[PDB]
RNA sequence: ACGGAAGGGCACCACCAGGAGUGGAGCCUGCGGCUUAAUUUGACCAACACGGGGAAACUCACCAGGUCCAGACACAAUAAGGAUUGACAGAUUGAGAGCUCUUUCUUGAUUUUGUGGGUGGUGGUGCAUGGCCGUUCUUAGUUGGUGGAGUGAUUUGUCUGCUUAAUUGCGAUAACGAACGAGACCUUAACCUACUAAAUAGUGGUGCUAGCAUUUGCUGGUUAUCCACUUCUUAGAGGGACUAUCGGUUUCAAGCCGAUGGAAGUUUGAGGCAAUAACAGGUCUGUGAUGCCCUUAGACGUUCUGGGCCGCACGCGCGCUACACUGACGGAGCCAGCGAGUCUAACCUUGGCCGAGAGGUCUUGGUAAUCUUGUGAAACUCCGUCGUGCUGGGGAUAGAGCAUUGUAAUUAUUGCUCUUCAACGAGGAAUUCCUAGUAAGCGCAAGUCAUCAGCUUGCGUUGAUUACGUCCCUGCCCUUUGUACACACC
């Protein structure tokens, strides 16, 4: 049918997310694009380190197209990956989860990563940043730190619009520890979609 | 060999989330397989949105 | 895990004439999608092969990924 | 609990895959290969 | 309640403050030139923008109000 | 020539269109004629969830939605042309199903 | 020539054409609607503006998608709007503006369809605003 | 921050005016208690038809029992003269179980055994956590820059008053100019004789022309039967409302109240999203999310059999059916909308046939605006029987028989036919929800589903009464004030 080969394909869209997510998490993985087309089916993966995708010059490549490939029962040619490098930069909210919470695995204040991480998103471009870190910082009643730099908006169609949003669950040896990291783009220099707030009005004379 | 099946082609054990595997809360609707609660995670993910 | 060394063999064969072996979590299947032995055999036979490395395994939806190294 | 007796140092039937190496056991009228 | 806030009552305000020798005291020519001479993102918003400077004018000949 | 229908579904109205906008200019420029893209209603696959991960709180319920919007147009060619038709349509999102 | 009617949900489309007064509903004559007290509602549009007053016309009505109710208020309004747009088109202008103040001076929805429509219901409760009885102790 | 001080404000989770009720009866369901081998457990406004928790098996986590390692991997030892494995037949066992034994074959370095070290757990900790969610909050609150006040922490801005749903705005004024929230926004339900296009939608007329009437008129019918179109329907792009106009009331206005027009004048109706934050709120019983603890081969892993979760002196909550004539029953009228539905195979089912019924059989259409389906729903309407009775209202309890689903209906899964016809004569103290297509009545689709609704989520049918306010009660917010609190009244 049409109804179940739709939800299908999302359901194989949301496996392959998490599957690069599980996998690529080293190679700085941000997000999957499948693209169907009736001779084959062409999943571009984009993520900000596309040489440790890549490998012994397509080891890696080729060994996670045979790996999908085994798993989603395809004919053997009819599927290939694509390794492509994120124009959008750390403007990227799983990408700066992922930084944060590599720092975190191997060894960085709490403080000073998140001030670090906020650093880099204002400095490229994003017109606001927010991070949460959650959980036992030092043991504790778990406090929930917060660190935002700039303009955020919160509801409303333009949170979807112009927003990135992404957690991460970090596993030390206290515990676990959430990271949220709330990216708000410039409406301005968007390329794409409403160029502007809602309640935005300018005028000219 | 002989024993170890006693057969599970309906009902609640038949079935699994297909992310998490509990047999509660299991959304089958346009063949979904996903709990009730892996659903709500990944729902922006499949296509699923909120919109009213 | 007691299994047929034959039944070892061909598990072997096939991980590294492809490479690459996507094995369903279930214990109690009779038979493997792509290896004629059961997928408790590729599991955990695999799984015992994991503990020496030159494969990685990664889970994504309890199907069991496993890839070589070099 | 699986003693498996030492059986220290020591016919045919149908099913013929048997590689005439399932000499049956005899304690009475057991005319059954050891396979089957 | 039919009260309106500031990104309209402001935007009317400075409406007025910028194109007097422009748009008369009528709603249906009031909402026309804002889509010219603003870059309203909604229609509401340019029609909710509009009815303030239409009654906003329509208050002015009868007295100069505050701002 | 070959009488077809050329079937466009996806959950994107936008891109769904461009497609179903190339497609009768493509038809346009090589002056075929068309019965016009017929639009079948979206299908919204609403689905109803519990808020909560347990059974605690306000019983609050919330539901998700996929629109589905599908569309046919049926037109004829002959299979050179009929094949470039075919093959223009690689919009990512927008699964195209031809029929003779 | 063709106009429609609908209360809450059913549409009930009018076609009225040059003939001599026949009036059906559905195939059947006005007289056979069939609430056996609504009949005058139906009726309403003709003993509104003229008794007969029409020799020249037919209105053939079609109505699906409500309620027996919704189809008779329908019905009832979908003809007249037929015979207002036939009096627009064809007849005349006065006689079109003479024909709807009488109508509008006796509206019962006869010429605006009801803008009410059913509010949707939200969970915690049977209906769009009762909610379901809460217990304390 | 709190207070058991005060003052303002808001709110059908408060009231006033009312409607429907609940509480009274029976039954369904959940909770407690009690019982039990187990009656698994979490939860006590913000628990109690909640865990999408409608449990025969499974789910299952409880109980009585029974198998296996699915103990990686070192490392030793066992072992290439055999470490280990499986076994037909009998005892044993519920079991056609090589579990164990009577017995001697079979396989062959894969594992027994240690030895470390893994791994799993619906085991504990929600007072160690993440994520999510609930509540505060169907509330309006929160915060920079410059300036002013203070030595300073800090304060004003962020307010007497009015208005608003709103820190909504007017206005006042050492503030000015702004930011988050509100609003804007997005989705949907309204209209649009306007644009586009539709044998996957419909309407007009041509031949196919069966009926009635017979000067051609009504309704009929023609899924490969012609032409034209989009009024009905669909959905893309747009339009439309912005409280428009006009009066009155405003102190100066924001606004409010009426009338007219309008499709729509109560944020146009309803939702989604929703700031600073606080809770030791719930969830380790969703997670291959997880720290620590417990266990780990007589297992708390996993599996199989059976039972239990439903168990009954009793209390409570959400509900269903009623107490009848505005009704019950029998014939007839035959009117929706939201939706779902099988190609690796068993789903929605049209039609014919059999049967009193449930239901059974042969096909058909549908991977779907095509077929189920026009969901020929119910309430409702008409005409009859009943005659106000513990009655023909009411259908609790039980017996017999017939089918369906299911490996398996006993503790009745459910449906069906017959038969007994229990309380209940409008429900005390108390108490819930609700302001217009809303309450209420009524059914339908979906979810849970092999089967099972009295549950929920939506949908549509019929459509009131009363009110257009208030702080009397309750809850909350703000302000003032007290503090010997700051781990902030635990
Ligand atoms: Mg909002
Ligand atoms: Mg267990
Ligand atoms: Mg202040
Ligand atoms: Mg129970
Ligand atoms: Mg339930
Ligand atoms: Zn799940
Ligand atoms: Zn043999």
């Amino acid at each position: 049918s049409k109804k179940r080969k739709l939800v299908a394909d999302g359901v194989f869209y949301a496996e392959l997310n998490e599957f690069f997510t599980r996998e690529l998490a080293e190679e700085g993985y941000s997000g999957v694009e499948v693209r169907v087309t009736p001779t084959k089916t062409e999943v571009i993966i984009r993520a900000t380190r596309t040489q440790d995708v890549l490998g012994e010059n397509g080891r890696r490549i080729n060994e996670l197209t045979l790996l999908v490939q085994k798993r989603f029962k395809y004919a053997p040619g009819t599927i290939v990956l694509y390794a492509e490098r994120v124009q959008d930069r750390g403007l990227s909210a799983v990408a700066q989860a992922e930084s944060m919470k590599f720092k975190l695995l191997n060894g960085l204040a709490i403080r000073r990563a998140a001030y670090g991480v906020v650093r880099y998103v204002m400095e490229s471009g994003a017109k606001g940043c927010e991070v949460v870190v959650s959980g036992k910082l030092r043991a504790a009643r778990a406090k929930a730190m917060k660190f935002a730099d700039g303009f955020l908006i919160h509801s409303g169609q333009p949170v979807n619009d112009f927003i990135d949003t992404a957690t991460r669950h970090v596993l030390m040896r206290q515990g676990v520890l959430g990271i949220k990291v709330k990216i708000m783009r410039d409406p301005a220099k968007s390329r794409t979609g409403p160029k502007a707030l809602p309640d935005a009005v300018t005028i000219i004379e | 060999n002989v024993w170890f099946s006693h057969p599970r082609r309906y009902g609640k054990g038949s079935r699994q989330c297909r992310v998490c595997s509990s047999h509660t809360g299991l959304i089958r609707k346009y063949g979904l397989n996903i709990c009730r609660q892996c659903f709500r995670e990944k729902a922006n993910d499949i296509g699923f949105n909120k919109f009213r | 895990m007691l299994m047929p060394k034959e039944d070892r063999n061909k598990i072997h064969q096939y991980l590294f004439q492809e490479g690459v072996v996507v094995a369903k979590k279930d214990f109690n299947q009779a038979k493997h999608e792509e290896i004629d032995t059961k997928n408790l055999y590729v599991i955990k036979a695999l799984q015992s092969l994991t503990s020496k490395g030159y494969v990685k395994t990664q889970f994504s939806w309890q199907y069991y990924y496993y890839t070589l190294t070099e | 609990k699986h003693k498996k007796v030492k059986l220290a140092v020591l016919r045919e039937c149908s099913n013929p895959t048997c590689g005439a190496g399932v000499f049956l056991a005899n304690h009475k009228d057991r005319l059954y290969c050891g396979k089957c | 309640g039919r009260v309106r806030t500031k990104t309209v009552k402001r935007a009317s305000k400075a409406l007025i403050e910028r194109y007097y020798p422009k748009l008369t005291l009528d709603f249906q020519t009031n909402k026309r030139l804002c889509d010219e001479i603003a870059t309203i993102q909604s229609k509401r918003l340019r029609n909710k923008i509009a009815g303030y400077t239409t009654h906003l004018m329509k208050r002015i000949q009868k007295g100069p109000v505050r701002g | 020539i070959i009488k077809i229908r050329i079937t466009l579904t996806s959950t994107k109205v936008k891109q769904l269109e461009n497609v179903s906008s190339n497609i009768v200019k493509n038809a346009e420029q090589h002056n075929l004629v068309k019965k016009g893209p017929v639009r079948l209603p979206t299908k919204v696959l609403k689905i109803s969830t519990r808020k909560t991960p347990n059974g605690e709180g306000s019983k609050t319920w919330e539901t998700y939605e996929m629109r589905i919007h599908k569309r046919y147009i049926d037109l004829e060619a002959p299979v050179q042309i009929v094949k470039r038709i075919t093959q223009i349509t690689i919009e990512p999102g927008v699964d195209v199903e031809v029929v003779v | 020539v063709q106009t429609f009617g609908k209360k809450k949900s059913a549409t009930a489309v009018a076609h009225v054409k040059a003939g001599k007064g026949l009036i059906k509903v559905n195939g059947s004559p006005i007289t056979l609607v069939e609430p056996e007290i609504l009949r005058f509602k139906v009726y309403e549009p003709l003993l509104l503006v003229g008794l007969d007053k029409f020799s020249n016309i037919d209105i053939r009505v079609r109505v699906t998608g409500g309620g027996h109710v919704s189809q008779v208020y329908a019905i009832r309004q979908a003809i007249a709007k037929g015979l207002v747009a036939y009096h627009q088109k064809y007849v005349d202008e006065q006689s079109k503006n003479e024909l709807k103040k009488a109508f509008t001076s006796y509206d019962r929805t006869l010429l605006i369809a009801d803008s009410r429509r059913p509010e949707p219901k939200k969970f915690g409760g049977k209906g769009a605003r009762s909610r379901f009885q809460k217990s304390y102790r």
